[PDB]
């Protein structure tokens, strides 16, 4: 177990398989919703294609899932190896804890929530089953954050144990977790294994 | 760290007990324009309903193609077994298998355009009743969770199916759309963005399989479609406005022509709207 860990990286053609094994993966991919978005996405091949089943023998998949992704997010768990065996909803709340009832924020109702797919893989080991509800209440915080209430309901699960984090951010850097994504600081990295294996498969940089 | 979470752990109070104004009164008690959408929403629904009409049918066995005329909105709760293993009662009805549920002709009986809202528990329901809605021709549009509280019994509550990771404590509803709709051509027949996904109430009482009455107002404010349609309702959702249809109703009055004279001419099958709900609801 290290401190935070992360690599700057484009996660389509980073070679992961030098990262080793993780009991938990977690995901927020900036899926194709078929819709004009101020920020770009990844095609379903691309997001098919990520090289998630290296990264886990036995463990926890996360992925957050949004429009058509709630159906393509199904089909990529499947693909990748898992069974998807809970989804967590995150209730998004005001400042006063309400929810945010007008506007038009969904295409036929109003939405309430973000939903996140949980998958297993394998048989894992030393995992804490029925700690944490599958509901998270939480106000939206600065440009987009899901709710870092997620990594408490993560280590609560699977205690002392190492993880990675695919599109994640600065915010985002947690112990015992390496965090990918592009707009991090640089490459940082602590765990000696990790640190050989990437020197080797990139002995320039 | 106000950790919601964090707060379950240590006290066994869900963290949706700290939502606020969660009931259909206090929600818009301060907002007297949106309290007056909803409430002239209401009065249309109630003055346009038809009286209740409901017949007991052994779902499994019944030609589904005898109800008639075609259906705006299909509200589907068949009895699942995980409704039983998690509360460990008894069931006094057969329980309906994913296998039983997908054999049923859903769309021998929607309108050309129309709604679907199906009960899929919180398993693998989630999965075999995005299933369902392709076999009978519906699109995936959007999930209604009914959030339990346990305000009145803070504690943790074992989840029986052996695959959970977390302590289940909601149960969605999936909707489907069948056909084309335009939310701003077709505002005759559907207006949209006046509820959210989210139904928040407490938990039931022990035996209690009863699904929150508000799925009936989300319906009911969403689409105009006056043919709705209750499968595997009960006595106690005997509903103006509805077709109930389910094997544990104790009495039946339905009658297919008298039904589907209130909809023909000079009537309607929509209901049309007001000018003071059109300057209300939501538009582009
Ligand atoms: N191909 C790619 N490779 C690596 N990162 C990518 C990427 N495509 C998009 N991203 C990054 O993924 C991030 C999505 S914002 C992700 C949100 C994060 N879970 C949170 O809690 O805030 C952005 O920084 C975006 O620039």
């Amino acid at each position: 177990l290290f401190p935070p860990q992360w690599i700057c990286c484009d996660i389509r053609y980073l070679d992961v398989s030098i990262l080793g094994k993780f009991a938990v993966v977690m995901a927020d991919p900036p899926w194709d919703i078929h819709m004009e978005l101020p920020y770009g996405t990844l095609t379903d091949d691309e997001m098919r294609r990520l090289n998630i089943p290296v990264l886990q023998d036995d463990g926890f998949l996360f992925l957050w899932v949004t429009g058509r992704a709630m159906e393509l997010g199904r089909e990529c768990l499947n693909l990748w190896g898992y069974e998807r065996v809970d989804e967590i909803i995150w209730v998004k709340t005001n400042q006063l804890q309400r929810i945010i009832r007008t506007g038009r924020t969904g295409h036929w109702l109003n939405h309430g929530k973000e939903h996140c797919l949980v998958g297993v893989k394998g048989n894992p080991q030393g995992f804490n089953q029925g700690l944490d509800c599958d509901v998270i209440v939480a106000e939206v915080r600065s440009t987009s954050h899901k709710p870092d209430e997620i990594y408490g309901m993560i280590e609560r699960l699977s205690p002392g144990t190492r993880k990675i984090e695919l599109f994640g951010r600065p915010h985002n850097v947690q112990p015992n977790w390496i965090t990918l994504g592009n707009q991090l600081d640089g490459i940082h990295l602590l765990d000696p294994d990790v640190v050989a294996r990437f020197k080797q498969r990139y002995p320039d940089g | 760290h106000n950790d919601y979470c964090q707060h379950f752990v240590d006290t066994g109070h869900r963290p949706q007990n700290f939502i606020r104004d969660v009931g259909l009164a206090d929600r818009f008690e301060e907002y007297p324009k949106l309290r007056e959408l909803i409430r002239l929403k209401d009065e249309l629904i109630a003055k346009s309903n038809t009286p209740p009409m409901y017949l007991q049918a052994d779902i499994e066995a019944f030609d589904i193609r005898e109800l008639t005329p075609k259906f705006d909105v299909i509200l589907l709760e068949p009895p699942l077994e995980e409704y039983y293993r998690e509360t460990g009662i008894t069931a006094n009805e057969k329980c309906w298998t994913w296998d039983d549920i997908m054999k049923l002709e859903i769309d021998e009986i929607a309108a050309p355009r129309s709604f679907i809202f199906l009960w899929c528990g919180s398993g693998e329901g989630l999965d075999l009743g995005r299933v369902c809605l392709r076999k009978w021709g519906y699109r995936r549009c959007e999930d209604i969770c009914w959030i339990k509280t346990n305000k009145n019994n803070p504690g943790k509550t074992k989840t029986l199916d052996p695959k959970a990771v977390f302590q289940r404590t909601k149960e969605h509803c999936l909707m489907g759309i069948k056909g084309t709709v335009k939310r701003s051509t077709d505002g005759d027949f559907i207006h949209a963005n006046v509820d959210i996904d989210l139904i928040i109430t407490e938990e039931p009482e022990i035996g209690n399989i009863e699904k929150p009455v508000e799925i009936f107002h989300i319906i009911e404010h969403f689409c105009l479609g006056r043919r709705r349609l209750h499968l595997f309702g009960r006595d106690s959702t005997i509903r103006p406005g509805w077709l109930t249809v389910g094997p544990t109703l104790t009495n039946s009055n339905y009658n297919a022509e008298t039904y589907a004279s209130y909809f023909s001419a000079p009537n309607s099958y929509l209901t049309g709207c007001t000018e003071e709900i059109e300057r209300l609801r939501p538009k582009s």
